[PDB]
RNA sequence: UAGGGAAUAGUUUAAAAAACAUCUGACUCACAUUCAGAAGAUGGAGGUUCAAUUCCUCCUUCCCUAACCA
RNA sequence: UCCUCCGCAUAAGCCUGCGUCAGAUUAAAAAACUGACAAUUAACAGCCCAAUAUCUACAAUCAACCAACAAGUCAUUAUUACCCUCACUGUCAACCCAACACAGGCAUGCUCAUAAGGAAAGGUUAAAAAAAGUAAAAGGAACUCGGCAAAUCUUACCCCGCCUGUUUACCAAAAACAUCACCUCUAGCAUCACCAGUAUUAGAGGCACCGCCUGCCCAGUGACACAUGUUUAACGGCCGCGGUACCCUAACCGUGCAAAGGUAGCAUAAUCACUUGUUCCUUAAAUAGGGACCUGUAUGAAUGGCUCCACGAGGGUUCAGCUGUCUCUUACUUUUAACCAGUGAAAUUGACCUGCCCGUGAAGAGGCGGGCAUAACACAGCAAGACGAGAAGACCCUAUGGAGCUUUAAUUUAUUAAUGCAAACAGUACCUAACAAACCCACAGGUCCUAAACUACCAAACCUGCAUUAAAAAUUUCGGUUGGGGCGAC
RNA sequence: GCUAAACCUAGCCCCAAACCCACUCCACCUUACUACCAGACAACCUUAGCCAAACCAUUUACCCAAAUAAAGUAUAGGCGAUAGAAAUUGAAACCUGGCGCAAUAGAUAUAGUACCGCAAGGGAAAGAUGAAAAAUUUAACCAAGCAUAAUAUAGCAAGGACUAACCCCUAUACCUUCUGCAUAAUGAAUUAACUAGAAAUAACUUUGCAAGGAGAGCCAAAGCUAAGACCCCCGAAACCAGACGAGCUACCUAAGAACAGCUAAAAGAGCACACCCGUCUAUGUAGCAAAAUAGUGGGAAGAUUUAUAGGUAGAGGCGACAAACCU
């Protein structure tokens, strides 16, 4: 979104003006993920993903500010779960295939309780956070017969 | 702002449906064809412009009872209700189609063209040239919507290659493919641009508002233009 | 009242020609047409310019437009 | 005694807003004021339905007979599911929208005439002027811009528009707009307008029923074709200069110019140089009106021309009558008025102890000069002055002040459409010079001054980026001088 | 002597310091504040313009993360108006204070209430004894306006006077605006309160230090540091952005309602009520009324009139074009 002097001549009158992409919907298969995916593209994307050889590489390697979508960067998160957990969903059946597959992207490998956050907006975190805080809160009469029988157990130990 | 289209009913009746009118606006409220507004309250009666079509169990020509001719608010022809087997529909009626008459609906085409009776409805490919037909389509099954209007016609002119030449109400030539379905004959309600108005109000009547007083002055637009009939529109493919 | 344009053979148009009118002849019984000859004007006055049909300035003359707001 | 619009209900609105008691004191004068306490009770009304499929051509009008078009408000079945029973809310009033206890606005039913609902006069006097009425001698439009208003209850016509209709709420109702009719332009088609339509259609426009017509012009400008072009019921336009029958005029003659040279009509007026033409009607008298003639600075054909029925709160002319319009006013009634009592506004106002005449003066003095007049103060009238009041003149000019509108003003194409190109993506390629010199098989046949290189449309109606042309718009300005400005001139 | 007058609090202002705010039972996104049914609707996207450039058309400062300094320098710009860095440099922590207001001030604030507006929105006014009111009996005197107490030839209202108020003589309000105003040019009933000159450059004056000055930076061929001293108020028609508006009115949608009698009978026919409209006259003109009243009118089965709910929104709508109507 910007602005143009008409005829390149500041003298003339400044115009609005918008530069769009040209779009285009193609068809990319992920090692990792063993699926393909019809996803709308740039041909930059397309110039990068094979600078990179791969879809797999291209959403390993790019960071986020780089990728500029939630659905690389769920790409991603997706990618390196299954790195992270060796997951054995990958070819199921084809142990040797599944393992030259994790070898070949090994040097993206981290640990599984950081990929679980990859990519998450703020406001996904949040969730994901207040769920594994959700907790039913624990009735006091558990509470207190604990207590209680430490407090029993105790008396009786000392005399 | 919260403009539903009346035209939601899904399954085929012949009774008639009550209608809403628009007053010339879209959906968005505003106004999009000037003139319109008012006229009497009419219903909507759903005409079967799809003349070739069995019964749900049923395949091949079939017969229909005239059962009545009556006039019809929403278009200028008039229209037949017509009973085959178990079923009844609203169709166009043609020129002299009265209660009463047997009419054939036919999707046969043979090597010597039938002999042609009004009201009946047959591929083109099974017509002699130079036959008066209506209700034509421009696909086989799509259903008819050239030559609808009252006391309207198009002449078959060309049976070449299993495609049809007609000639439409405006002049112009149309190709489709033979085995399209066409009616015999004209529209009925021959008479009916000879109709006289008679005065402002009876416009009122049939739902048209008067034109704006802002004068306007004519431009290069105006004035007679003799230009060539249009090239034969074509709905084959090659 | 105030601005603009225009005055070319008798006529009407050109850029000093043309068609008419006129004059002379031929053709005709005669006339007309036609044919062949001939003459015929740059509004007047005032300039300049190497030279004034496009240029003056004025007069004389005819036209055109404008003459509005309270 | 008088009035009667009314009134009573429902709806909507409003929300305790003339019930009681106790207070104060009741109201544009003398409780609807304050505080307490009461109060409208459901049958009327509101608040509603288990599912899925399926059904539903035949108006209404006393619905019969007839006759229509603008073609219309009222309907199920099948099979499952289904024991449970009267909750909740409105219910008052002298009421609402109009700043008000406002002559306004306000839907339906019923009565209207009333069974219901109300009071025009605070008391007096009975001047002007003013308002609203009634009556009026003789005359009867002499009034006046006009018969406005009144009275009466008429005739004939002219213009314009055909007609009913529509409009500037709050200065214009009209001749303006629409309109039946006629014609020009665009469009071959569906699932949100047009239209559940389909060229006898549907959109954009002109003009204005009907009758008689609607002439000529495509050069220019626009549209369309973009191959010579086509198109006026597109924008528009539709000739001169001389001479010839006494004059007038020119059937006629000469020459020139244009795309065509204004045709048919019509013309002393919604139209008007002379002009109040001229003539015939009309009056005693006509710058009026009618009929004609003259003929058009600048009449004229769907920017419609010319007639004509009917129609019009349109503009104009008129017979008869009618009358206070007038000659020429008068009389009476009510209102207002004036006086008494109650209540109690507004614009306005430098201060005022606020005369006249002449003169003067920022050029029209109560106020200055010179004269003249002159105890003081209420009330009623009047409108000559106070350049009276009201609204920082709507005229005119000026302001490098706005804004609306229109364009061949300048700038621009963001947007929109079309087009090209590039991007993306089909998806496969050998297709235009034979000429027999003793050498040539009984045939599908060798050579000489000719036995060659040899991508097809870039690979769709999309989307992006670039140009290009359009349409629609947008932003901004519209110099000065000037014996006011404009115009001219500078 | 009335009406009045007077008041000192309520609170407020600017800083500092410190990082605030929940259910309170029940109700509340549907017509909010409404116990209790089959759904799927979902957010993001350059401000523009006034104004300055004495028009206007490119252009015209707007905290963006340390005071100072570099520097109004480099640079940008119808090279105009104006705009304008960076490198580099690197001062300071002690909340409870005030040469702030004191009821027309200070918050709009006693309150976002009353009141106004359909809505968005706009938006007030005011209190005052005393230790005790379970002491109601103790003070003056003060604006305009009045009252006590109208008035006596003559004149900007006074002045000079005078024994004497007046009589005598002299004397053309004021402000603004103008060549020039008693002007019959502007503004002003009057009282009270409120209500309008803000700062650089250079210079000057008065100190300090002085070839140096200055508490880094900046100036210096008597400079340099410091100080003093200086440049108003109210007012358009507009322009743009984002909201709010169709309970009026224009047009439309859904579904209603009304239209007596008489004539004629095909009905946008006639007469004529209800009803709708508004031709003409008079009245009224701060009205009864921010468009009415009386009479007279046009239409009144229709392109009629009208109740209800809904729709179209300002670069817009709507329009039988009147540039109409859109509170
Ligand atoms: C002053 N002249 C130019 C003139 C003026 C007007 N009218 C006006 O100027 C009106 N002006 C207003 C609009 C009122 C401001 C005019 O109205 C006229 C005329 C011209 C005459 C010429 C007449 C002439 N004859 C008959 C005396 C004549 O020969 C012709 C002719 N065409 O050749 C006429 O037509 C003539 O009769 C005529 O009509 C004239 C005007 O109408
Ligand atoms: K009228
Ligand atoms: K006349
Ligand atoms: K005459
Ligand atoms: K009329
Ligand atoms: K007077
Ligand atoms: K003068
Ligand atoms: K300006
Ligand atoms: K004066
Ligand atoms: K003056
Ligand atoms: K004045
Ligand atoms: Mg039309
Ligand atoms: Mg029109
Ligand atoms: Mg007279
Ligand atoms: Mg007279
Ligand atoms: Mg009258
Ligand atoms: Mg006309
Ligand atoms: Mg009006
Ligand atoms: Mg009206
Ligand atoms: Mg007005
Ligand atoms: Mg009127
Ligand atoms: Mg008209
Ligand atoms: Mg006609
Ligand atoms: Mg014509
Ligand atoms: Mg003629
Ligand atoms: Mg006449
Ligand atoms: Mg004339
Ligand atoms: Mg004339
Ligand atoms: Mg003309
Ligand atoms: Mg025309
Ligand atoms: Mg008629
Ligand atoms: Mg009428
Ligand atoms: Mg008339
Ligand atoms: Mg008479
Ligand atoms: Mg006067
Ligand atoms: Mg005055
Ligand atoms: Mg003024
Ligand atoms: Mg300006
Ligand atoms: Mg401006
Ligand atoms: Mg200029
Ligand atoms: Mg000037
Ligand atoms: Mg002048
Ligand atoms: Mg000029
Ligand atoms: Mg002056
Ligand atoms: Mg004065
Ligand atoms: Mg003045
Ligand atoms: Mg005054
Ligand atoms: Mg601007
Ligand atoms: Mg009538
Ligand atoms: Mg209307
Ligand atoms: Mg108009
Ligand atoms: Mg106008």
């Amino acid at each position: 979104l910007g602005q143009i002097y008409a005829n390149n001549d500041k003298l003339s009158k400044r115009l609005k003006k918008v530069w769009k992409p040209q779009l285009f919907e193609r068809e990319f298969y992920s090692e990792i993920l063993d699926k393909k995916f019809t996803v709308t593209v740039t041909m930059r994307t397309l110039d990068l993903i094979d600078e990179a050889y791969g879809l797999d590489f291209y959403i390993l390697k790019t960071p986020k500010e780089d990728l500029c979508s939630k659905f690389g960067m769920d790409l991603k998160r997706g990618m390196l779960l299954r790195l992270a957990r060796q997951d054995p969903q990958l070819h199921p059946e084809d142990p040797e295939r599944r393992a030259a597959i994790y070898d070949k992207y090994k040097e993206f490998a981290i640990p599984e309780e950081e990929a679980e956050w990859v990519g998450l907006t703020l406001e996904e975190a949040i969730e994901k956070q207040r769920l594994l805080e959700e907790k039913d809160p624990v009735p006091l009469f558990k509470i207190y017969v604990a207590e209680l029988i430490q407090q029993l157990q105790q008396q009786a130990l000392s005399e | 702002a919260n403009f539903v289209s009346w035209k939601s009913r899904t399954k085929y009746t012949i009774t008639p449906v009550k209608m809403r009118k628009s007053g010339g606006r879209d959906h968005t409220g505003r106004i999009r064809v000037h003139g319109i507004g008012g006229g009497h309250k009419q219903r909507y009666r759903m005409i079967d412009f799809l003349r070739f079509r069995p019964e749900e169990t049923k395949s091949g020509p079939f017969e229909e009872k005239v059962i009545q001719v009556r006039y019809d608010p929403c278009r200028s022809a008039d229209i037949a209700l017509v009973a085959g087997g178990s079923r009844k529909r609203w169709i166009i009626a043609t020129e002299n189609m009265q209660a009463g008459d047997t009419i054939l609906n036919s999707n046969h085409i043979g090597r010597m063209a039938v002999a042609a009776r009004e009201g009946d409805a047959h591929p083109l490919g099974a017509l002699p040239v130079g036959t008066l037909i209506n209700n034509v389509e421009s696909e086989p099954g799509r259903g008819a919507q050239y030559i609808r209007a009252a006391g309207t016609c198009g002449v078959l002119l060309r049976k070449v290659n299993g495609t049809a030449i007609i000639q439409l109400p405006s002049k112009r030539q149309m190709q489709v493919l033979e085995t399209c379905v066409a009616t015999v004959g004209r529209v009925s309600n021959v008479d009916h641009n000879k109709r006289v108005i008679g005065k402002a109000g009876r416009n009122r009547w049939l739902g048209k508002r008067p034109n704006s007083g802002r004068w306007h002055r004519k431009g290069g637009w105006a004035g007679r233009k003799i230009r060539p009939l249009p090239p034969m529109k074509s709905y084959v493919k090659l």
